[PDB]
RNA sequence: CGACACAGGUGGUCAGGUAGAGAAUACCAGGCGCUUGAGAGAACUCGGGUGAAGGAACUAGGCAAAAUGGUGCCGUAACU
RNA sequence: GCGGAAGAUGUACGGGGCUAAACCAUGCACCGAAGCUGCGGCAGCGACGUUAUGCGUUGUUGGGUAGGGGAGCGUUCUGUAGCCUGCGAAGGUGUGCUGUGAGGCAUGCUGGAGGUAUCAGAAGUGCGAAUGCUGACAUAAGUAACGAUAAAGCGGGUGAAAAGCCCGCUCGCCGGAAGACCAAGGGUUCCUGUCCAACGUUAAUCGGGGCAGGGUGAGUCGACCCUAAGGCGAGGCCGAAA
RNA sequence: CCGUGAGGGAAAGGCGAAAAGAACCCCGGCGAGGGGAGUGAAAAAGAACCUGAAACCGUGUACGUACAAGCAGUGGGAGGCACCUUAUGCGUGUUAUGGCGUGCCUUUUGUAUAAUGGGUCAGCGACUUAUAUUCUGUAGCAAGGUUAACCGGGGAGCCGAA
RNA sequence: CGUACACGGUGGAUGCCCUGGCAGUCAAGGCGAUGAAGGACGUGCUAAUCUGCGAUAAGCGUCGGUAAGGUGAUAUGAACCGUUUAACCGGCGAUUUCCGAAUGGGGAACCCCGAUCAUUAUCCAAAUGAGGCGAACCGGGGGAACUGAAACAUCUAAGUAC
């Protein structure tokens, strides 16, 4: 009796929509959408948030690819960089003495003394 | 010129519909006159009445008149009761296909 | 009639049309061509013919196939 | 450490490989989690004070299948108050914005007639998940299948078109028979003319196809008539009677 | 329409205000159809003809693509190509390459599983009535309280009051 | 060849409409031997269906109403009817084939008569009755089982189904 309405039928679009990177299927077809999205939402319930804390095993480990080469390096790098001056925080920095052959060198001679 | 119900299978046609898309006109009468392949006729008696009132109404030129676009998509299907097997009912799905043709100077 | 223009099923009369013991092959009369096509000289499968020498050694069993096979004369066992 | 230790399509610690990147006794410095610490943010529960679920402070901090408890968005129609619309609605397609979300909202196109918000109700109220039911559709495939009455061939005619419509010749098939006459049964399918969209497992100017007309004129043929096994109705006889 | 018969038993709604339903011409074997043209606010209404989605077909567009390994993503950094109706170092379409990644559902102690079910789609598809009893939350009034048949009255009668 | 989209198609959902259903209420309520209900076959200039009639055949007559147009659903062609007022809507009368309770007899609609039982009886069928139909309600007789009792022989379903 009660026609089903925007409901079912506005239930196999609303999703097959959102699939911009999509399947083969699973974005043709409903019976793969969802319990394919389903890992989705999942499976990273709370994870690209991985990347950091991941990845994050250089930033720290490269800093010495950037040292040990005037001088030594991670070591004592990232402790005389906590000494004197307002320190700077390393995020940005532990990927800056990579791409350019400058600015690297700038918390080299900053570390080693007042050391 | 377009075309409407033409028992043809809409499949087998775009088989003949090709190798008579590209330019000159004149290629596209001399073959097509042995292609042993029903799908043959039909798509001819058009891209040359297409080629014809192309010439009268919307002038032009038969000397620089080309096929520029061929494509056959059309319709509908019928609940035919064609007999198959020994002894048995079944419906054929069986569509169809227009053969419209646009053929004006390239 | 069998769901079909289903090689299935369905009674009677014509059993002296012409050559053989005969209502057995060939052929008048009469009827018909209504049981999908085209192009090289394969393997394999369905029916069939012929195969040297041995010849059932195959097999549950000679199954299958083959042999004998017309007519006349002679001649013909155990058993009953 | 070695002997004892023999097997199945190419033999190894994860591999490279290593005499130390082995093993044992010690030692130093590092790498390394959603763990521990720390900033911000959401929440919930409980405690204290409180009218307060408003603040302040405090504890755990906050994983969950079965199960218990609690709040909510959306849908249909009927109320009150109150609005939108052919200077165009609902719906549909694509796109922008907001909400943790269910969901709400806007723009463009289409559409072209109605459609909402608040509070209070009413509900045959919101689904992927039964060799489930029905209809539709894709792949499979343009793939498997057409054979004793195995018969057609060469010229010609007609035609827009003819390998199977027609003519001639040649060549064959059947013979208790694909010959002739009939019962049952079927029933106009018969004939002529005009056609072919459908039917004729190809084509057709052909047809037992489509349409329109036409055809089946007995005293002695058959029915009609009669009866057989047997059946029925009426009187007679049995709770009752078909 | 099916079955000897009893019996069984579908599907198919809507042109437009008016038909006012395509005159005339070209094409074609053809009252088919096509082109052009006409009517009307609109035929992107021409006749199973309002609107007209999904599965799906053809074509075409964007981008890949015949060394390439497989859930087909997330984050990071590089390549490009293509488009500047949402101007702002801000995005899309698809995508080359690289690091990871064994559909989805029931049963079972354990299933991705050589355990079962589904080819795909849409629609369809499963806790409801009166009465009586016993609790609970909310609300009115309080040893009184409620009526039933039938009349806006009734109290019969029921439960409670040792 | 993979995916998204665009144009066209397929398909038919969706939205809107609906000359249909479903449900409730009020009123009204029997038909047939002067042969009904039903069925068959016919009947309109052309008509195949449906409807209406029936060989005076989608009709005839009378009165009243109504009204100038009409010849049923079909808005065709031809033709015709109406003001000697029809079409259309309501009482009463006439006609009313054959079978059918039929009832002479037989019979798949065809051929020849009050059949059968019974009452009265002028015992002559002469005068009469019965013999059928109808949605389900009331009455009078006959009378289960599945099932419940989580088995089952009382009991139960039932005094129900038939």
């Amino acid at each position: 009796r009660v026609k089903r309405g925007v409901i079912a039928r506005a239930r196999h679009k609303k999703i097959l929509k959102q699939a911009k990177g999509y399947y083969g299927a699973r974005s043709r077809v409903y019976r793969v959408a969802f319990q394919a999205v389903i890992k989705a939402g999942q499976y990273a319930y709370r994870d690209r948030r991985q990347r950091k804390r991941q990845f994050r095993q250089l930033w720290i480990a490269r800093i010495n690819a950037a040292a040990r080469q005037n001088g030594i390096s991670y070591s004592k790098f990232i402790n005389g960089l906590k000494k004197a001056s307002v320190e700077i925080d390393r995020k940005i920095l532990a990927d800056i003495a990579v791409f350019d052959k400058v600015a690297f060198t700038a918390l080299v001679e900053k570390a080693k003394a007042a050391l | 010129a377009k075309h409407r119900h033409a028992r043809s299978s809409a499949q087998k046609v775009r088989l003949v519909a090709d190798l008579i898309r590209g330019k000159k006109v004149s290629q596209a009468l001399d073959i097509l006159t042995y292609t042993n392949k029903k799908a043959a006729v039909l798509v001819k008696k058009v891209l040359e009445s297409a080629i014809a009132n192309a010439e009268h109404n919307d002038g032009a030129d038969i000397d620089d008149l080309k096929v520029t676009k061929i494509f056959v998509d059309e319709g509908p299907s019928m609940k035919r009761i064609m007999p198959r097997a020994k002894g048995r009912a079944d419906r054929i799905l069986k569509r169809t296909s227009h053969i419209t043709v646009v053929v004006s100077d390239r």
